[PDB]
């Protein structure tokens, strides 16, 4: 069958998706931020391996440069989870999210310059880094981030 | 990841 399934984000696990992302990135998000994916539905899901949450992706819709743009704020799993497959099923969820409707342009996210490994995953399902933004990050070195966009339109 |  399967023994690493994803699941919604309900205020009855909120606290579980925010101590997740306090250990998995080195930012931290006020509750603005757990306040706004409460209301995304299937754009926010947690990633379970047997009903320990290991990870979770959350993303947000961007309405500008006359493009809707969906933007994955955090995606990611644990350390000793990776290379599992689980980023994978998340992205490849928002990838299936994206394309039930058609109204999506592309879709993109921010990554540190220094995070290989991220580079190397979002590159892989076809994600280019289209911009780097200098001093994008505010308390962390390096600062500078680029920006991976997908094409859909 | 997102800003800051
Ligand atoms: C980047 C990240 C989200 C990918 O998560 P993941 O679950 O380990 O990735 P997956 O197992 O689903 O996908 C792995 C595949 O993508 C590629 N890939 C993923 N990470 C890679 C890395 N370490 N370097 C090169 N290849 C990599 C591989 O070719 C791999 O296939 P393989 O296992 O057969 O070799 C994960 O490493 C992570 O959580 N990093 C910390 C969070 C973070 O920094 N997020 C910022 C941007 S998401």
């Amino acid at each position: 069958g399967s023994r690493i399934e994803l699941g919604d984000v309900t205020p009855h696990n909120i606290k579980q998706l925010k101590r997740l992302n306090q250990v998995i990135f080195p930012v931290s998000y006020n509750d603005k931020f757990y306040k706004d994916v409460l209301e995304v539905g299937e754009l926010a899901k947690l990633a379970y391996f047997n009903d320990i949450a290991v990870g979770a992706v959350c993303c947000r819709v961007d309405h500008s440069q006359n493009q809707k743009r969906l933007y994955i704020m955090t995606l990611g799993c644990l350390a000793p989870y990776r290379r599992l497959g689980i980023g994978t099923k998340m992205l490849n969820h928002v990838l299936n999210i994206c394309e039930k409707d058609g109204t999506f342009d592309n879709i993109y996210l921010h990554v540190q310059i220094s995070n290989e490994s991220a580079i190397d995953f979002y590159r892989k399902f076809g994600f280019e880094i289209i911009e780097t933004k200098k001093n994008y990050y505010k308390r962390i070195e390096p600062a500078d981030a680029h920006v991976l966009q997908k094409n859909l339109k | 990841m997102m800003a800051s």
